[PDB]
């Protein structure tokens, strides 16, 4: 896979439908399936990686069989180049190393779908000298998502404006904090 | 977001308006195309010239703002401004137009 | 218990109501309780086994105290003879042995209540030379259920028609796949 | 902490909002945070302990920043003195020692919010020579709660009347059982 | 108001259509841009040419009228016409497009 | 139907994206215009270049599809895509855009 | 599902209709009961005979179908058909009536 | 229309009720089946007999009427009457049940 | 109230189910009719037997209860149960079916 | 819940009413305050006395009940009763007022 | 009806307001309680005094009237008045408060 | 606005709660009245004590806030808090209660 592998995300309202989509996509191209599992509140989440063209053909077949426009599909996404920092949190939740600088600022982001979350986080990390800290995906929270980042106040505000611009109506709540306490560092 | 469409009678003047517009954080990008022939009746006679056409990008909140400034700055007394709103846009450029302003 | 023990299933909207039902049933007959626990999205699931007549009397008392017709009860079921293949998955999720034949077909079934799922699966296994592979019960999925089976295309279609016939309106989605990939075998 | 530490409970509709509330509270007073996590169906649950005045100031800041009356807050509570029996179940679910007396009675209580549950349980244990047995908190049940107690019939009825009096409209179902079976003892 | 969008395979022909369109009081302004490459399959083969693109202004009542005339006059049997309606416009140019027609 | 709007920093790369897009039956027609000057602030400094602008046609069902492919193929990490839906269209070109795909 | 109720004047003819009905995959089961006395006025006179009564099972989609065939096949010009829909049924026989058709 | 279901302890009495019912233009057809065993507890003891079962046809307006007459005529103090309404019926027998009454 | 409809392959077994059903205060009355021929395809071959048909009465609250017991007791793995609700009933038998249970 | 407000002309009588009220499980708590001066016109003349004021607690269902008993027991023919309902109350005392009754 | 709640800094002044209020047929009854400690910040310092609290009765039509008079008469520039409406009242005192006014 | 009603078993403790409540800008005024006799059953026996009653003022937004603090501070485990909202109030004291907080 490329050093920033293309990532295909689709969330469906049916499990069997996700099954057919995975089957047809793996017919179409020799991509690598990362995960196909039922996800809260009963949705089906499909994750896959590969070359940009193989990913493209996988989506060809996937949307061809998905019955697009019939309401069974809710959201979808793709990214060509995943920022290297994302990859460690992509496979499993790897709690980042303890905070080294005490005067950093911090934000928390909340969205409604996993695709908006991952896209916005990728663009935000493309922006600034900001560090991701945590992120959760659609499990036990009925298909929502959230993630957090830290940095310096000015680039924090820049990132917040970029984040609202990316999210639009899908944004639920975005926030900023200037000086977090020691009692939450690592205890988030 | 939205689109602003305008024309000027010479290239240099269009460059000047674009430059002054950019200097004040009013916009993210500017688009110019030259060699435009303008045909119209004048006292009942046909005319033809060569001008330039200028296209603009911004977000929906700043559209009236750029409109106001363009009115304030454009040389000709009755200046061309056309507004267009894209139906859909990729999230990446919504973020990027927010970016550069 | 008989080699195919009778199984009583009831799902209730209250936990205390399930408690009274279990108490009264165990007054009525000396049946063996298999499980009484709160289940997502807060329902109460009661499982019990025994002789057909003891099971019958347990249901006598259970529906007598359940306040039938008042809306507190949603669904119920029973089966006289549970197919022997069901029993290993009944107690705990025992992942079946790896797939031996590569050219098999496969289906996935989705329902809304556990009772319809278990009844339909039992009838389907009564039908054909088909093999069950997986099944999930109402936990973390808000009271839904699903299960899968494999076999040969013609008996697969026969089973699918039988399955729609059994399920009726409670059926959500039923599907068929002819040639699954190696990348999903065991990785379902 | 006092032998019956003061306990602050707040449930919010947003996760980032809970984050700000925890940050501001820990600014206000040096209380000890017990838990801050997203809880089903996506709510944020904040738990903290400390001296009564430190707890008071923590709530000062918390409700100051919570945007009270705007709908983001659903319920809140506090207790000055937590009955000592509650504390073992407070940290983790410690299944109580096996039942010693066979002729005890039992009740089950169901509520809609965690605060009403904990308050009612504390008052009930303040009442009688009754023993708590189990309790669940808002996880996988969409923000509901339930708990159980055992005792003798007369004080059982006394406790039930006290429980309805405390709960009011938030009560969902309350019940009583006189002679439970052996097949449920420990198998609840 | 609305916008009319069209293309012609040579500049001179586009000028001719614009001229005939203006002569009959059907329009207020005409917009042309040359050097347009057209790529398409033809019997399964890729092609590329150089043509001109033409943009138009008018008010909402006269749009079908200009459409009809353009159909009547355009050289190629199957002629490019695209219609666009601006979301908002300044009152000054609403007055001015009413003006020049 | 809808309209896809995009730019590339060199003409040859735009040709390459258009060619790959056409090879996969994703589109009916492609539109390119060169000599585009791009002015923006960079670390607070004004810039100016020369690029090309690319316009696209397709029907409303295939718009997300072309968007996906363009994301997958475009060279620059953050690529220009703008979406526009024509208000009205002649039945002949609705048929013809259905035709060539 | 539903129920079809019918009578024939002799047992053998009822067997024939049931046989032809089964041969075409129209039904799952057939039910016959003989020794039925039919009393009615005829030109004002009382009558009495001995016939057979026939009951049927099928699912709700195939009811009009069996009705049509029975009309097409039954000997007497004006043939007895009565339709009944059970209020509830066990899932096992819903599956089994789906089974045998 | 509807269906009336009844039983009598001897065949002759059932014939008598059917005859009196027909004499008064209350009905179109009558249906009887003999050899019915009746098992029930009596002071706590099991019983078994042999009786006949009687089925009836009429239209929906005359159902209460036949019910009233059957109450008025049936020998046993507490008489069996069951009412059933067919879901669908052929137009020919709707006409024919209207016919014979 | 409602009606329960069932069949058994031998008369004695039907008697046994009816007897056990009555012993537990689940019902008020039982109805049996023998000499029933069952024709069906089996591996594609026609069959014919002789069985008995059984009809039941109860009130609407006890219908699920009798259904449950019949499931629990009936010999064949997949047992016939059909449910019917009378449209109307005389008050006397509503009282009497309440009576005998 | 609610609040009951009352006065009596001597302390001992207020104690007696409170005692009799408590003996019958009608209430949870009683509140008395003495040294109350009562000024009013009587035949047009000013008066002044010394009495006691009594406050009560109960839940909303028992308010009419205590009102009835107080009417039945209070010495003076026209007795002071005032009703008040608290807007909010802590769950602990809702439980405790349920407790002591 | 309603309730009026007020305080005065000395008992004699409260008596005077009550007396003047009664003289003008504005009210039926007056209620006073002395020995009230008032704690508040003043320029940031804690204070404590001894005053009297006064409660009032009237019917709902005369409440604004007594409020107006109390404003007109009370010594302190910013005078305490609180209004309360009882939820329920006995008919006897509704009659009696109508009585004494 | 609203009213908070509370009691404490000794005067000094009531003073302490009022003092701590005032120190944190939670309130504008505090009201205390001593010599309160509390009669209740305890294990079935009558009791009588001497306590103090405390009344409070605040605006409607700060009521939950004072309730929370009083819960946090009051000595007895199960503390008296009663809430009352005045029906009407003079604008002058609405301003003044806003004043002193």
């Amino acid at each position: 896979d490329p050093e920033r592998p293309a990532l295909g995300i689709l969330e469906l309202s049916s499990y069997a439908r996700g099954v057919k989509v995975a089957d047809a996509a793996l017919k179409a191209a020799p991509v690598k399936l990362l995960k196909c599992e039922p996800v809260e509140p009963g949705r089906a989440l499909i994750m896959l990686l590969g070359e940009p063209e193989d990913v493209a053909k996988a989506m060809i077949a996937a949307l061809d069989v998905a019955g697009l426009g019939s309401g069974n599909l809710i959201d979808y996404a793709l990214i060509p180049e995943i920022h290297p920092q994302l990859l460690p949190f992509l496979k499993e939740y790897k709690k980042s190393e303890p905070i080294k600088d005490p005067n950093k600022a911090i934000i928390v982001a909340e969205v409604s779908t996993v695709a908006a979350a991952i896209e916005a986080a990728d663009v935000a990390l493309r922006l600034a000298n900001v560090e991701l800290t945590s992120m959760r995906l659609a499990e036990h929270i009925g298909g929502r998502a959230s993630f957090t980042l830290i940095g310096d106040k000015e680039d924090v505000e820049k990132a917040a404006r970029a984040i609202r611009g990316v999210a639009g109506e899908r944004l639920l709540d975005l926030e900023i904090i200037e000086k977090p306490v020691e009692a939450l560092i690592g205890n988030e | 977001m939205a689109i602003i469409e305008t024309t000027t009678p010479t290239e240099e003047e269009a460059k000047a308006i674009a430059k002054k517009l950019l200097e004040n954080r009013l916009i993210a990008e500017a688009i110019i195309t030259p060699a435009l022939t303008k045909i119209y009746r004048e006292n009942g006679e046909i005319k033809s010239e060569t001008v330039t056409r200028v296209t603009l990008y911004t977000e929906e909140e700043n559209v009236p703002k750029a409109v106001t400034y363009i009115k304030a700055i454009h040389p000709d007394p009755i200046p061309p401004i056309i507004v267009i709103t894209p139906t859909d846009a990729n999230p990446a450029y919504k973020g990027w137009v927010a970016f550069e302003t």
